[PDB]
RNA sequence: CGAUGUUGGAUCAGGACACCCAAAUGGUGCAACCGCUAUUAAAGGUUCGUUUGUUCAACGAUUAAAGUCCUACGUGAUCUGAG
């Protein structure tokens, strides 16, 4: 049976796209204004901070860049990154893993219904969330289990720590040996003949042979990277923004996944933090609108005078 | 460069039969309602557009006649007008077009 | 950015830097480990058939925000002993060269205008 | 690398770009629908959509002037521009043109074509991708949840 | 007579286009408006003449002057930047000063004037009279009703080589003398590189118009508030 | 010898340790500093210029150091042809 290819819009008439679109809209904000109380629903329980426990991450969307300067007049550039739609999509146990550490299932920003898989619509229609884009697994020790289903914000880091930030990297396409490894190239005027870019001698003459290791012209750029060790400045409440000092890998408007920095200078600097996460409900507080560092200046404040 | 040896016909045969050097099928494939031919489901029916166009080349073909010049165009609208037909009301002030043929099916008139 | 072989101009009255020659005072080696040298960076020099040292004051490359940027690549000449063979110096000096005083207390209090 | 290049490469180079897609632009106006290749079809939607809102400024504002006088070659078409073009697109804001797919040209090239025409033309109809009827089995179903939906809420 | 209003936008305040989520816009100029809020950053164009008063540690004076012509102005949001130039003891001296650095103490002007350009950097080349500039001038106020006097001042030049081709119609300079230092010759060499199409393609231009709006209504509510 | 294309550079370097630097240590006619000598270790590094076609060598400036040698005295179906 040669079934003809289709998609949602192929039978649909003028009169009920519009009204599909309204259909799936409205079940979206019902689903995601209802998992708005993690600490209502039964949640599972909290354990208090202990030495050599791990967090849970986030996934972020990057917007942009921009300048911020310190109390000492030196200039830094922090990157914005934005949590659009984040929740905790499944638990691993430990044995079925690792061995050593639990996962944590996290979803990226919303998209379309009418574009994923049907054993991903099915998946999410179980748990009661609209599709996400990416998806990332985190390691996260027993003692910070999360509940599935609940709600993560740009809160869970608090200004003054130190994230990671893992992205694909900015893919530049087949590019040749001296863009990709930064290879000299030949002279170019000299009296060279048809050589201005290219490798050279690639082995020696005895091994007639081209080592494994051997650097050559390929694909460059569209990989997997991560960046340790990036400080956050300021934490946005509202809009869910956060600033991460220097520059984090991947183009604009890409999913980030964010995590507590994992260098060994930077260990058990989690006491101070919200555990396992940030609850907004049981504070029963309002959060400033910024955090700040103790180092930044505020674009509220007095002009630097180094009296 | 030149080749060692000669390629032999089994190994010929493997390259030249490969699945991703074969023609792939075409699944988007169907009848037009109109006119019951074939077409592609993102592409004009070829029959029922060669139909238009050889309505469209007679209308342009009177139009020629009516301006002898070749920098010469209309300054107002353009209406169409078949045999057995009037201008209406809404219709004047623009320039008349008339054809001896029935007015066509497809072609509808406001 | 003042590298090997760049003609510079000598900003202290000194008879080695004021005496004209038929060649250019031509930088010969920079002390730096890249071959390229910025703001109050040493330099070797070669005046009239002789090496001396001296201090870069002023370049043409732009640099960080808020740091002046002059016309002419501006150098002072220097002694083994850091001590400036100059008396005064009449053309404008950065300000940030204030911030190393352990090393430049003689070649600044020379210097009469600051930018 | 060719990220957030939003123009193609046509012609000659970039002044020969410009000139194929100037005599597009003065039979598309002359004719009101004609065809070509999809890329240069595709290329020359985004100068007719800009072009009507150069004729909407006037016939008195210069810049419209110098800028209708470039691009309408044939000197007999800036009239029609100003009194025929732009007194018919005066509703809509950027619904002026239509692009739909004409199958390949029966030559050797078999090049993707598309036809390009304007909003009302005096014209047969193109044979537009009709949707199906609301009366259809899957369309009717879900007419059954819509005035279920506005029965209650 | 009569005194009509007309808007003034500070440039920085245009974002610029690409593909950028517009949330990083509203962002940056919120807190471009509470710096403002302190600082007092007035209407100055290319060619006018600004004092800027920073704090720099290492003076006997924790305050540091400057005066010269603003050669240029660039960037956009919170990282905002413009060139003073100012001649002293025949040493040309170039600062690019961040508007919305933290290290600015006020900014003064003291002659408000646009000139023939849109970027002044051809007084590098230009003879040393153009770049000198009095440090103790007193300032000079205007009324509203001028509506920023134009200064239509043709400048000599240096002999060839100059920093840049400034002959080239790329640059469109029309404030130097090319007929006191140019030929007929070299003016119809620096024409084959004209572009007649750039002006009449109408699809490289920035409609901005729309953004503009939005904009004006942030900044007003700002003030309102 | 019905052809294994030949010096030096350019590009890319693979390897050995009889190690130039970096790390650990014994001895001294080793007080300290600067040295001389021996054992152990090859993951990384070993500069830019004037003259000569030059490898080599001389000379200027510097560096933690400007190592020795093999690889068809590596590498011309990648380039250079000054000799
Ligand atoms: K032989
Ligand atoms: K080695
Ligand atoms: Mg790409
Ligand atoms: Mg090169
Ligand atoms: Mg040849
Ligand atoms: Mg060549
Ligand atoms: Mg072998
Ligand atoms: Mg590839
Ligand atoms: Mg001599
Ligand atoms: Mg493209
Ligand atoms: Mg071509
Ligand atoms: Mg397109
Ligand atoms: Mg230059
Ligand atoms: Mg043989
Ligand atoms: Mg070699
Ligand atoms: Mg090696
Ligand atoms: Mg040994
Ligand atoms: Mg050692
Ligand atoms: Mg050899
Ligand atoms: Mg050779
Ligand atoms: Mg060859
Ligand atoms: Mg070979
Ligand atoms: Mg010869
Ligand atoms: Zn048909």
């Amino acid at each position: 049976h040669g079934k003809s290819v289709t998609w949602w819009d192929e039978h649909l008439s003028e009169e009920n796209v519009p009204f599909v679109k309204q259909l799936v809209s409205d079940e979206n904000k019902a689903q995601l204004a209802s998992k708005l109380c993690p600490l209502k629903d039964e949640p599972w329980p909290i354990h208090p901070w202990e030495p050599g426990s791990s967090r849970v991450g986030l996934i972020a969307l990057k917007l942009g860049m921009m300048p911020l300067w310190t109390k000492d007049g030196q200039k830094h550039v922090v990157t914005l990154l934005q949590v659009q739609d984040c929740h905790v999509l499944k638990y691993t146990p430990k044995e079925n893993h690792n061995g050593r550490m639990a996962a944590l299932t996290v979803g990226g920003k919303t998209v379309s219904h009418f574009h994923k898989s049907a054993s991903i619509l099915e998946f999410y229609q179980e748990l009661g969330l609209p599709p996400k884009q990416k998806v990332k697994i985190f390691n996260v020790t027993e003692n910070a289990v999360i509940k599935p289903g609940t709600p993560l914000y740009a809160a869970h880091f608090r200004p003054g720590q130190y994230v990671d930030v893992t992205a694909k990297t900015i893919g530049k396409g087949f590019q040749g040996v001296m863009r990709r490894w930064g290879f000299k190239g030949q002279p170019a005027t000299h009296g060279q003949t048809k050589t201005h870019r290219r490798p050279g001698a690639i082995s020696t003459g005895d091994v007639a042979r081209v080592w494994p290791g051997t650097k050559m012209p390929g694909q460059l750029g569209n990989i997997d990277r991560t960046a340790f060790g990036l400080k956050v400045w300021r934490i946005n409440t509202k809009h869910n923004i956060i600033y991460v000092n220097g520059s984090v890998p991947g183009h604009k408007n890409c999913l980030v996944k964010i995590k507590d920095s994992k260098l060994p200078a930077y260990k058990d600097f989690c006491k101070n933090l919200p555990f396992p996460t940030y609850f907004p409900d049981g504070d029963e507080e309002a959060l400033p609108e910024d955090l700040y560092d103790e180092n930044v200046c505020q674009p509220g404040a007095p002009s630097i005078t180094f009296t | 460069a030149a080749p060692k040896n000669r390629r032999s016909i089994e190994v010929n045969r493997c390259r030249r039969r490969n699945p991703q050097k074969l023609i792939k099928v075409k699944n988007n494939i169907d009848v037009c309602p109109e006119c019951g031919h074939l077409k592609q489901k993102h592409i004009l029916c070829g029959y029922c557009y060669e139909k238009v166009r050889k309505e469209t080349a007679e209308i342009r073909r009177q139009m020629g006649k009516q301006e002898g010049g070749p920098f010469r165009a209309p300054t107002t609208e353009t209406v169409v007008l078949y045999s057995g037909e009037t201008p209406s009301e809404q219709d004047q002030g623009k320039r008349i077009i008339e054809r001896e043929r029935k007015r066509p099916s497809w072609f509808t008139q406001n | 950015a003042i590298q090997k072989m760049t003609r510079v101009r000598v900003v202290d009255n000194s008879a080695l830097g004021t005496t004209p020659y038929h060649r250019p005072p031509r930088c010969i080696h920079v002390y730096n480990k890249t071959g390229v040298g910025k703001v109050g960076d040493r330099i070797l020099l070669a005046i009239r058939g002789q090496k001396k040292k001296a201090l870069i004051v002023g370049h043409r490359m732009p640099g960080p925000r808020m740091t002046p940027r002059f016309d002419s690549n501006n150098v002072v000449l220097l002694e083994d002993n850091g001590n400036p063979v100059g008396t005064r110096i009449k053309t404008p000096i950065p300000s940030s060269l204030r911030q190393r005083e352990g090393e430049f207390s003689k070649v600044l209090a020379i210097a009469q205008n600051f930018v | 690398i060719s990220h957030g290049r939003v123009f193609r490469r046509l012609g000659l180079g970039p002044e020969s770009r410009i000139h194929l897609l100037q005599n597009l632009l003065t039979g598309l106006v002359r004719h009101e629908r004609i065809e070509a290749s999809w890329a240069r079809v595709d290329e020359l939607r985004g100068y007719a959509e800009k072009l009507i809102d150069y004729g909407k400024l006037g016939d008195t504002n210069e810049r419209a002037m110098r800028m209708a006088d470039f691009w309408l070659t044939e000197k007999d078409l800036i009239p029609k521009l100003f009194q025929v073009l732009a007194p018919r697109f005066q509703g809509q804001n950027g619904g002026y043109t239509r692009m739909l797919q004409i199958p390949n040209r029966n030559e050797q090239d078999r090049a993707k074509m598309a036809v390009i025409e304007y909003k009302g033309n005096c014209l047969p109809p193109l044979p537009l991708p009709r949707r199906d009827s609301n009366l259809t089995l899957l369309n009717q179903l879900l007419q059954g949840l819509r005035q279920d939906q506005e029965a209650s809420s | 007579p009569q005194r009509p209003e007309t808007r003034f936008l500070s440039p920085e305040f245009i974002p610029p286009r690409g593909r950028t989520n517009p949330l990083k816009f509203q962002i940056e100029r919120k807190d471009m408006l509470e710096r403002r809020k302190i600082l007092h950053i007035p209407e100055f164009y290319v060619g006018s003449i600004l004092r800027v008063t920073t704090a720099d540690p290492y003076a006997s004076a924790k305050t540091s002057q400057f005066l010269g012509i603003c050669i240029q102005r660039s960037g956009s949001g919170l990282g905002a930047t413009f060139i003073l130039r100012n001649t002293i003891e025949g040493q040309g001296v170039e600062i690019c000063f961040e508007l919305y650095n933290p290290r600015i103490q006020e900014i003064q002007v003291v002659k408000l004037e646009k000139r023939l350009d849109n970027s002044l950097l051809y007084l590098r080349d230009a003879l040393p009279e153009y770049s000198t500039f009095d440090v103790n001038m007193k300032p000079i106020t205007q009324e509203f009703n001028q509506e920023v006097p134009v200064n239509q001042l043709k400048v000599k030049m240096k002999p060839k080589p100059w920093s840049k081709r400034w002959e080239r119609p790329k640059f469109n300079i029309k404030g130097i003398r090319f007929d006191l230092c140019l030929t007929e010759e070299q003016m119809r060499e620096a024409q084959k590189w004209s572009q007649p199409w750039l002006e009449f393609d109408m699809m490289r231009e920035y409609d901005t118009s729309k953004i503009e709006a939005a904009i004006w209504d942030e900044i007003e509510a700002s003030k309102n508030s």
